[PDB]
């Protein structure tokens, strides 16, 4: 829940 | 890898981390 | 990691974080063993008593990290999984015997000051270092207590324990594919891996060639840092023939 979001390119 | 296990920020520039000597001292004598 | 300390930058450049795609969370630790192969614990990927069975598309590998939750722009590298390989005789039904899995990445990761593979032991280094009393180092972003969540990667050095003391500390059946580490209650010092540290490396620095070798994988424990209990680690050297077969057959 506390994770900063990763660049969308990786999902 | 030929270079495996050699850390760029420690072994590769001959720097030691703060607690690796604790391991060395345990490999007795 | 319980009773450990914050890592220095670049101290464990083979440390890998296994990350769940949705909900976005830490799943496990792991280690980099080449530019395309990552080593972890099988229970990180498959554990039917807990309804755990991840597939490649469920996960990401994050390499070069220090901060647990932050996206470390220009430092970490995030990689997709090509394929997972679990030991065919991994014993999830009983005692996590042969708790080891490999992951191949879709593309090779770029090495850097923060990203660098660890060595796997050959028979002689293992014979020389895997001795009661000799200390290794375990790293991870798992729980700080049995019952957070650290801000950054944690590290703790722990001595290997004699196999009879390992055996006498638990009712679980121990095998030659496992070893245990930790301080005894009369030794004063403490420390242990814990939930979330699963799959991360137990490493030792060889005094012969000053290289770091991965001797264990964080596997299991009863509670964390309890007196008279020890952490159990997969014995990497004993399962190395499987490791090499996979990489030799699949690249
Ligand atoms: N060093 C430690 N204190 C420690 C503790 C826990 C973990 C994470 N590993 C686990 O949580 C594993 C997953 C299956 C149950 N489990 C456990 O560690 C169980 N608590 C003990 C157990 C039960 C059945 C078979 C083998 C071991 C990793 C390290
Ligand atoms: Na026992
Ligand atoms: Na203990």
């Amino acid at each position: 829940g506390d994770f900063e979001e990763i660049p969308e390119e990786y999902l | 890898e030929a270079d495996c296990g050699l850390r760029p920020l420690f072994e590769k520039k001959s720097l030691e981390d703060k607690t690796e000597r604790e391991l060395l001292e345990s490999y007795i004598d | 990691i319980v009773e450990g300390s914050d890592a220095e930058i670049g101290m464990s450049p083979w440390q890998v974080m296994l990350f769940r795609k949705s909900p976005q969370e830490l799943l496990c630790g792991a280690s980099l063993i080449s530019d395309r192969w990552v080593l972890t614990a099988a229970h990180c990927l498959l554990y039917p008593p807990w309804d755990k069975n991840f597939t490649e598309n469920d996960l990401l590998v994050r390499i070069g990290k220090h901060s647990r939750t932050r996206y470390e722009r220009n430092i970490e590298k995030i990689s997709m999984l090509e394929k997972i390989y679990i030991h065919p005789r991994y014993n999830w039904r009983e005692n996590l015997d042969r708790d080891i899995a490999l992951m191949k990445l879709k593309k090779p990761v770029a090495f850097s000051d923060y990203i660098h593979p660890v060595c796997l032991p050959d028979r002689e280094t293992a014979a020389s270092l895997l001795q009661a009393g000799y200390k290794g180092r375990v790293t991870g972003w798992g729980n700080l207590k049995e019952t957070g969540q650290p801000s950054v990667l944690q590290v703790v050095n722990l001595p290997i324990v004699e196999r009879p003391v390992c055996k006498d500390s638990t009712r679980i059946r121990i095998t030659d594919n496992m070893f245990c580490a930790g301080y005894k209650p009369d030794e004063g010092k403490r420390g242990d891996a814990c939930e979330g540290d699963s799959g991360g490396p137990f490493v030792m620095k060889s005094p012969f060639n000053n290289r770091w070798y991965q001797m264990g994988i964080v596997s299991w424990g009863e509670g964390c840092d309890r007196d008279g209990k020890y952490g159990f680690y997969t014995h990497v050297f004993r399962l190395k023939k499987w490791i090499q077969k996979v990489i030799d057959q699949f690249g």
